């Protein structure tokens, strides 16, 4: 509709306080409504496509509502507030279908049977064989993929917005100082280089202009926040587009031959990785041993071996720090049930008796994540969408009703109209799949949520 | 020696490497030690040797402060 | 010592600053504070110093060079003490000391009723004192000048009769008369004992303006009777000879008379009626007392001046445009200074448009205009003197500040509250309090920066080598007062760390109960001192303190570090009740079974250094040895 | 003793060491007790006069730095009463003049301002290895002082007295040289331009930051070369508005100009043998109380 | 946001609680009978008496803004439908930035002091001249001729024409005699004439010297000083572009006139309108970086004949709508604002038909803002 169109356009250079906030909170309940009666329970793909839909389209108009202006006033900072925690619930249900369709998927298939357990060549195979023996390899991975899939929608049209300056000469101003000093025995005053290689002076251990290094840490920035969306199109895009494709050819030694070639017909898929795993995620825990370089590469070096001494500053935010971990001890249950079952004569990854000898389990995150002793992690480990995430993906109801009688003692002075809908909603989806809470909380609920709907 | 050595280029000879690359040459040596020099040299005025070194050491003070600020008109000409 | 003139020099040769605790490094003598010969050379601190500085004999060839620390105390406070401690310790209970929030919050509590016991407090200090100064009396004068305000003015007197508004202005009117008299009667005392029976009508000039009781005794005795006397002294319609004479000034004002010779034996009519001021340009010297005192200019201003059906607000405009220069030509009266000794202002009979250039305005008249009405400029009045020569010691300024701010009558302006704390608690920690800068800061709104302040005054003031007087302090800001103990513990815990008594500061840190710090410092010193030192109650006892869950499930690497030690404590514990109560398989079994579940994180426990190789062979016998017993005991004797 | 000259001496937070730097090649510390001195430290390590000092919290580590005529910055850091090597740099267009580090709202992350034409940010993280910042075309002749600026301060946020933390980023001020005054703030992860200002066409001495314990006024007292003062104040939320006002000029060379600890009196050191001590008074202006001989 | 009517006796800001005074005192004298002076001079005596000093010199300036001799209009509709007043409000905007530019000048001689690479001489050429040495002493590229005492002329005449200064002007051209060229004649009578009658002959020769030869030289002080000469184009841009849009708006006003004067003709002028919305647009809020100075932002609003939108941006910021309705009822007083009803809709309405900046301010609804956000407040205000 050009009506939104204009209205944001002629808000963005006016000069007045208007807070469309409220109408579009009471437009969103008819819509809402209107969509949970067109799309039931049985449809359930469909019914949270268009949910999301229409949460984005909402997202959309108050993301631009708010930054038609400064967001200075306590009404456009609680809009942005409420932005925030819009966003927060978006990304709650979708973990939360995630987690369901995971379930529907587990329910079908909870009996296995084994019965070959001889090993053979390539390690995919013998991955591809334990996936199906648990599901906590397999949800781990699937949490892996979802915080992925949040990096790559995070990060947006930085793929466009790089356009708008990406270079492509570099080493201009050494270049320069060496045919200076090559043609007039002047200009080079300083522990020169020698080569014009992005190692050279890495290998020789003097460096050299630190423009030159400024510009390769902001592209060592764009190359990580390419990395961890999980894209590498536009990484190598970039990289052919600069210069700078030694990280891209580097980053690519962790892999693993395919091996399912078994005549000349059939195209040549097992040519990328290598055999020498071991040996690499061995220099990669002494590069983590002996890290002493910028803050990106060791973090890059701590994901891809898995020293969590140094882990522990590395994680940046929690999805990280719960990624990390979930990578740490499935690699570590993996590396285990494979070694100590069919050969253990080289360590690949130095972890002692008292990480060899412990089987990690589920729990144990949560304990981390409530033990960690960083105030910002303890600070955010007690507000409301953090314990929100860890109760849905805990799956638990003792505690959860717990917290919830605590809320409900305190009151009204954390929940909102969207809030308590959600909520309902919730509670009415997990009430169709199955099991159910207590009569008391239910009836709770219902008389709460006819409360906000009178008023 | 050492304000001839500054005149010319001999500072190497005794100790001190490449002056201070600033963009406006003046003076930035402590001259309370110029200050004491002047100072003993004037407690003991009974000899002409010394009235012969005073004014020595005005000339040369007076064409390093023309070097200087020739220097100093050199480098804000850029 | 240089002294020649120089051409271009960068650098320096001397530089000041200033440095913690309010003290000022600066270089050179101090010349323009102090005079006298008795002057310390190289102090570091103050009273005292004396650094070693032997360049002052060699000179001639070299210049002098001497640097000097100090710290702002002027004057000197010696029975001062108990007069600054009163007011302060009763302000102290009259406004609240409680908390409001998560950050000490006081509020101001309205109280006029403390004007009249200051001022009977000042009284009985001049009259069992008779050392008493010209501030004391400056103060009881305000004091009671405030009282006569806003203070009770006798109301609800003899059982439930209240008098009418007419009869509480003639009581206000009649209580700012006998304030004006008791304030001009030290200078009607000193005219007395200054001359008497002497001159004529050079001293009926003055006789006029003073006319009192004291005064009316030497009248008579000139005059010839004293019945006159006792009905001239009375205001207020008793009026004769006053009332003659009254009748005769108002047509020398309305006429144009001038002066002669001798402006005090022939102008005697020039005291009482006093029309308004009419100017133009020749000479012309009438209205009240004709360059006197302002007090008794005042006072005669306000008794046989106006009808007693004028008001003080249209007294205050009359002596406004008399010494005014708007009237049309030039002012010849007095301006009402503000006295902070014996007349301690600029000049006389000065408009507000050439006083406001540097002259210092009145305060009674400011009292008088912020009774009226709040709705006038007070970003530029309110003089910071407190009745004082001396711009220190706001005592009796905030609080009348605080009593206006708990009324409701200020204004949004909080930099000069915020200025007048802070000169307030300079004031305070220079003469020797902690506890009333405390609570005349906690007043402001400011959470965490009032917070770190308060914190960082007590980590200065309360330390460990505390006296009995400053524990006593402390019990007292306990409990008379609010103010939580856990940033008293981490000052504490901080000078214990920055001195080096380990005990302390580990009781310190334990009561102040934090996470990394207490962990690392526990797991990092503790075990070790106390295997080293047997203090086994020490190590049971923070060990029952810190195994709480809360404690536990928050911080890191404690089921670890420390989860061993307790394993150990309650193996040895165990071991011994069984020792004691000779046979007990129920508890030999849990013995074992912690026995058994600890034989397992000696992987998990490394060393560190010298001292750490040492716990870890100590613990790695005692453990073989358990073990060994434990093997040979699970084996049945039968 | 120091029988030559004495550039700076500071105290300690408690007023027990003294730390006096001057070009005597020799920084002794003494004691404070009973009135008396006793030698307790000789710290020696410098290749020319030894300029500016500042000190730290014990809390976050007690480090010391000093600076001097050789282009070198040193750093000691204190253990069992004994300070030895911490960090040691060298090599600049310039000799080093300003050291100072934030204040304990933020962190330990030093300043380093010199005549160099660029700016180098020392930041100090965990517990050994370092950060350097550079910001280059910044100055055209070069920086002289930098002045850090603490954000507990309400005069430059409407909002820290209402139950709000405000944010814990580095700010400061800076007036090289380059005939230009500037403002550095760390937004966008990193150092760009933020504020400038023209208003003189040659150097410019020292600033000095009011750091208010309770007072909602932000100001900045600068001084230049010759005699040139510049009174520059804000009192507005988010966005500041520092006005190039003046107040009492001088001709002479006016050297150095220090706020209070709890932003009370201002003392201002030059040619004149006089240091103005300066006091805002309870009508809003300013007044001189007290004086002293130099 | 503001100041609200505080429940009884309390505590509130020392402006408004003078400007109340003020009030009453005015209202007394008219209950008396004698003609009263002027509320402005009052606002102002009572803003420099006060310890703000940002906001006096704001109300200082808008009095001298206001105190033109202009004839007092009835309402915004009936001001923007009277095109002599326009132009005669554009003019003195124009004087006033003038005075603005030099009063500017002589802060940062008084910044700069005496002593300072030729600090400030008295007298008005001594003065620009010694601006002239602190900004470029130094000989900018693209000198023609001569110079005075070794300072670029054309850079002169430029800083002369900036600060208005027009009798420094005549005295920088008679002490140029050799050091420039046959056109000291041309100039003498482009200062002399106010509405700028220089021959049109001559002015069309020296346009097209100006599009022929004077279009790439290294002198962006002799191109503009040329342009602004020849009367070529509508805006003449060279390196005016950072944070001092001061020079840009005069140059703008000095090339672009309303009515057809000398040597006038299409493609060298504009409307009001087309400067409205380009300081709307491209130098609005959030835009050209103006937000950290929002004085500077008012002003030129103020100047542009933006009333409304300089009352609309006061009204944003914050602690500052009481001054925002201080300057209204000012207006109101002398007799502007156009009346509007409506209670619900916004405060800046218009109709079809009218330019962005100059819209109907809805009184009505500013008057129900007002009571609603008000409390049970003294009896004086």
């Amino acid at each position: 509709s050009p009506s939104f169109t204009e209205d944001i356009t002629l808000s963005a250079v006016m000069l007045q306080e208007e807070d469309p906030g409220e109408a579009a909170t009471m437009s969103m309940y008819p819509d809402f409504l209107k969509s949970f009666l067109e799309h039931p329970s049985s449809a359930v793909f469909e019914l949270i496509e268009q949910y999301e839909a229409t949460c984005n389209t909402q997202i959309t108009l108050l993301k631009k509502i708010v930054k038609r202006v400064t967001p200075g006033q306590q009404k456009f900072s609680k809009t942005a507030s409420i932005l925030w925690l819009l966003q927060q619930e978006m990304v709650t249900w979708r973990l939360i279908a995630a987690l369901y369709r995971d379930r529907i998927q587990s329910a079908l298939e909870e009996e296995n049977m084994f019965e070959i357990a001889a090993p053979n060549a390539s390690e995919k195979t013998i991955v591809d064989k334990l996936f199906q023996r648990d599901t906590l390899v397999r949800q781990s991975q699937l949490v892996v993929d979802w915080l992925e899939s949040i990096a790559k929608d995070e990060v947006g049209d930085f793929s466009d917005n790089i356009e708008y300056y990406a270079k492509s000469v570099y080493w201009e101003n050494t270049l320069h100082t060496l045919k200076q000093r090559s043609m007039l025995s002047l200009g080079s005053s300083r522990p020169l280089v020698s080569e014009l290689d992005p190692d050279a002076p890495i290998r020789q251990k003097l460096p050299l202009d630190d423009l030159d290094r400024e510009d390769d840490i902001r592209l060592l920035k764009y190359l990580f926040t390419l990395i961890r969306a999980g894209m590498t199109d536009e990484a190598q895009r970039l990289c052919k587009r600069c210069g700078q494709a030694w990280r891209a050819a580097t980053l690519e030694g962790w892999k693993l031959y395919h091996d399912a070639n078994i005549n000349g017909g059939t195209e040549l898929q097992a040519v990328e990785g290598n055999p020498y795993r071991c040996v690499w995620k061995t220099c990669c825990w002494r590069m983590a041993e002996d890290e002493q370089f910028n803050k990106y590469e060791r973090a890059i070096y701590a994901t891809l071996s898995g020293n969590l001494k140094q882990l522990l500053p590395v994680c940046e935010s929690w999805e990280d720090t719960v990624w990390a971990h979930f990578k740490v001890m499935v690699d570590s249950l993996v590396e285990q049930e494979i070694r100590a079952s069919i050969i253990s004569f080289n360590e690949a990854n130095e972890l002692p008796r008292e990480y060899l000898e412990a089987n990690w389990t589920l729990d144990s995150v949560f304990e981390e994540l409530q033990a960690t002793d960083k105030k910002r992690v303890l600070e955010e480990n007690r507000e409301h969408y953090h314990i929100i995430q860890k109760f849905v993906i805990l799956a638990d109801v003792d505690g959860l009703m717990d917290e919830f009688s605590e809320w409900l003692s305190n009151g009204k002075n954390l929940l909102l109209g969207h809030l308590l809908r959600f909520m309902t909603h919730l509670l009415l989806f997990f009430r169709t799949l199955g099991l159910q809470a207590k009569e008391e909380v239910s009836v709770e609920v219902l008389k709460t949520y006819i409360q906000r709907l009178i008023n | 020696e050492y304000v001839d050595a500054l005149l010319g280029k001999g500072h190497q000879y005794f100790g001190i490497q490449a002056p201070l690359s600033a963009t406006s040459q003046l003076v930035w040596f402590p001259y309370s030690a110029i200050d004491h020099l002047r100072l003993a040299l004037g407690e003991n005025e009974n000899n002409q040797h010394n009235q012969a070194i005073l004014g020595k050491l005005q000339r040369k003070m007076d064409e390093y402060f023309q070097k200087l600020k020739k220097a100093t008109d050199d480098y804000k000409k850029i | 010592t240089l002294m020649i003139d120089m051409g271009l020099f960068m650098g320096r040769s001397f530089r000041v600053g200033w440095g913690p605790n309010w003290t000022l490094v600066h270089n050179g003598d101090k010349l323009s504070e102090r005079l006298n010969a008795e002057e310390d050379r190289d102090m570091d601190t103050i009273d005292y110093g004396f650094l070693p500085k032997p360049t002052s004999a060699k000179s001639l060839t070299e210049s002098p060079f001497k640097v000097h620390v100090e710290k702002l105390s002027l004057e000197q406070k010696t029975k001062d003490l108990q007069s600054y401690l009163l007011p302060l310790e009763i302000e102290l209970k009259n406004s609240t000391v409680d908390k409001s929030g998560p950050c000490p919050h006081f509020r101001p509590n309205p109280g006029v009723t403390a004007i009249h016991d200051y001022a009977g407090w000042v009284r009985n200090f001049s009259s069992e004192a008779a050392e008493v100064e010209a501030v004391v009396k400056q103060w009881g004068l305000t004091w009671t000048l405030c009282e006569s305000l806003w203070g009770q003015l006798k109301e609800l007197e003899a059982s439930l009769d209240e008098p009418n508004e007419y009869v509480k202005n003639l009581e206000r009117r009649k209580a700012f008369s006998h304030w004006l008299a008791q304030t001009a009667q030290e200078r009607i005392e000193e005219e007395v004992s200054l001359y008497g029976p002497e001159r004529h009508i050079e001293a009926v000039f003055s006789y006029l303006t003073g006319g009192r009781i004291s005064d009316a005794c030497r009248l008579a005795q000139k005059s010839g009777d004293h019945r006159l006397s006792l009905l001239l002294s009375q205001m207020v319609g008793s009026q004769e000879v006053r009332d003659l004479i009254t009748l005769q000034l108002v047509d020398w004002n309305k006429l144009q008379v001038d002066h002669y010779i001798q402006e005090e034996r022939l102008r005697v009519f020039c005291l009482l009626s006093g029309t308004p001021v009419w100017r133009s340009s020749d000479n012309r010297s009438i209205n009240v007392c004709s360059q006197l005192d302002w007090k008794r200019t005042l006072g005669i201003h306000l008794w046989y001046m106006l009808p007693p059906t004028a008001t003080v607000a249209q007294a205050l405009h009359m002596y406004e445009q008399a010494f005014q220069e708007q009237e049309g030509g030039e002012p010849y009266a007095c301006y009402p200074l503000p006295p902070y000794l014996e007349d301690c202002g600029f000049s006389f009979g000065d408009d507000p448009s050439a006083k406001f250039i540097s002259l210092q305005r009145d305060v009674c008249v400011h009292l008088l205009k912020l009774y009226s009405e709040r709705q006038y400029d007070l970003c530029q009045l309110l003089d910071p003197s407190s009745a004082t020569p001396d711009p220190l010691d706001y005592r009796l300024s905030w609080h009348m500040w605080m009593v206006l701010q708990a009324l409701n009558y200020t204004h949004l302006s909080g930099h000069r509250q915020g200025m007048l704390h802070a000169s307030y608690a300079a004031q305070l920690e220079n003469v020797g309090l902690w506890e009333w800068a405390i609570f005349v800061l906690l007043h402001i709104q400011d959470p965490h920066v009032r917070e770190a302040a308060v914190r960082e005054l007590l980590n200065r003031h309360c330390v460990v080598h505390d006296s009995p007087e400053s524990l006593a302090k402390e019990n007292f800001l306990i409990q008379r007062l609010c103010l939580p103990a856990q940033w008293i513990h981490k000052a504490k815990a901080v000078r214990s760390r920055r001195d080096g008594d380990k005990h302390k500061e580990a009781l310190y840190l334990l009561k102040s109960h934090q996470w990394n710090q207490c962990h690392k410092l526990v797991t990092r010193h503790l075990a070790a001192d106390a295997v080293i030192n047997e203090n086994y109650r020490y190590l049971r006892g923070f060990l029952g303190e810190l195994a709480r869950p809360e404690h536990c499930k928050h911080i890191q690497d404690w089921e670890t570090a420390g989860k061993v030690y307790l394993d150990y404590i309650s193996v040895i514990e165990m071991l011994n009740q069984i020792r004691q109560d000779e046979c007990s398989g129920g508890e030999l079994e849990k013995l074992h079974t912690k026995v058994m579940s600890l034989c397992k994180w000696v992987e998990l426990i490394q060393c560190y250094s010298a001292k750490g190789r040492l716990a870890q062979s100590e613990m790695a016998k005692r453990v073989a040895n358990i073990l060994r017993v434990v093997l040979s005991l699970q084996q049945p004797p039968e | 003793s120091h029988e030559d000259m004495i550039h700076d001496a500071q105290m300690d937070y408690y007023g027990i060491r003294l730390a006096t730097c001057s070009s005597d090649r020799s920084v002794k510390i003494f004691d404070v007790k009973n009135g008396g001195q006793i030698l307790i430290a000789d710290l020696r390590g410098h290749d020319g006069p030894v300029w500016q000092v500042a000190w730290a919290h014990p809390m976050y580590g007690n480090i010391l730095a000093s600076c001097s005529y050789d282009r070198k910055v040193i750093i000691w850091k204190e253990e069992n009463g004994t300070w030895e090597k911490t960090y040691e740099y060298t090599g600049h267009d310039s000799s080093v003049n300003s050291v100072c580090w934030a204040p304990h709202d933020f962190g330990l992350v030093l300043a380093c301002g010199s005549s160099d034409g660029a700016i180098s940010i020392l930041t100090f993280t965990g517990d050994g290895p370092w950060e350097v910042k550079k910001i280059s075309n910044a100055h055209t002749i070069g920086c002289n002082a930098v002045s850090w600026a603490p954000s507990v301060i309400p005069g430059s946020l409407v909002d820290q007295p209402s139950s709000q933390k405000p944010n814990y980023i580095k700010r400061f001020v800076s007036g090289g040289c380059d005939n230009l005054v500037k403002i550095w703030r760390e937004e966008d992860g990193q150092w760009k331009e933020d504020q400038k200002l023209e208003a003189h066409s040659d150097w410019v001495r020292d600033v000095a930051w009011a750091p208010s314990i309770g007072l909602p006024t932000s100001t900045i007292a600068s001084c230049s070369q010759d005699g040139r003062v510049y009174i520059w104040t804000s009192d507005d939320a988010a966005t500041n508005c520092w006005t190039p006002k003046l107040l009492h000029k001088f001709n002479d060379v006016v050297w150095h100009v220090s706020w209070s600890i709890t932003a009370n009196i201002l003392a201002v050191s030059g040619g004149d043998n006089k240091v103005t001590l300066w006091k805002e008074s309870v009508d809003g202006q300013w007044a001189c109380i007290s004086d002293v001989n130099k | 946001i503001s100041e609200s009517g505080a429940p009884g006796r309390s505590s509130l800001d020392n402006v408004e609680m003078a400007y109340a005074r003020q009030m009453y005192m005015y209202n007394e004298k008219v209950v008396s009978g004698h003609l009263q002076p002027s509320l402005v001079d009052l606002c102002t005596e009572a803003a420099e008496r006060l310890d703000d000093k940002n906001v006096s010199d704001l109300w200082v300036m808008v009095k001298q803004m206001t105190d033109v001799p202009l004839i007092p209009a009835s309402d915004t509709l009936k001001s923007r439908c009277s095109g002599q007043m326009q132009m005669a409000f554009v003019r003195q905007a124009l004087n006033y930035l003038e005075q603005s530019y030099k009063n500017y000048t002589l802060i940062s001689v008084f910044a700069n002091l005496q002593q300072a690479q030729l600090g400030g001489v008295p007298g008005t050429y001594n003065l620009v001249r010694s601006f002239l040495n602190i900004r470029l002493p130094t000989p900018i590229p693209g000198l023609q001729d001569g110079e005075i005492e070794g300072y670029p002329v054309w850079a002169l005449i430029y800083y002369c024409m900036r600060c208005g200064d027009l009798m420094a002007a005549q005295q920088v051209v008679n002490r140029a005699q050799h050091q420039l060229g046959d056109f000291k004649n041309c100039f003498q009578e482009y200062i002399h004439n106010k509405d700028r009658r220089l021959s049109p002959t001559t002015e069309n020769k020296l346009r097209l010297h100006y599009r022929r030869a004077v279009r790439a030289s290294t002198d962006p002080y002799k191109r503009a000083v040329y342009c602004i000469i020849g009367r070529c184009d509508v805006s003449d841009n060279h390196s005016e572009v950072a944070d001092k849009t001061e020079d840009y708006l005069w140059l703008k006003l000095s090339q672009v006139c309303f009515e057809d004067e000398a040597n006038s003709s299409p493609q060298d002028r504009l409307t009001l309108p087309q400067f409205q919305k380009q300081l709307f647009e491209d130098y609005g809020e959030s835009h050209f970086a103006v937000n950290q100075q929002p004085y500077l932002y008012f002003q030129v609003l103020f100047l542009t004949a933006q009333f409304e939108a300089a009352i609309a941006f006061l009204f944003r910021l914050e602690r500052t709508r009481c001054h925002a309705v201080h300057v209204a009822l000012a207006l109101f007083e002398l007799k502007l604002l156009l009346k509007s009803t409506g209670q619900s809709a916004q405060l800046l309405s218009q109709e079809p038909g009218e330019p962005q900046g100059v819209r109907r301010l809805n009184f009505i609804r500013l008057l129900m803002l007002y009571t609603r956000k008000f409390e049970p407040t003294d009896p004086r205000e």
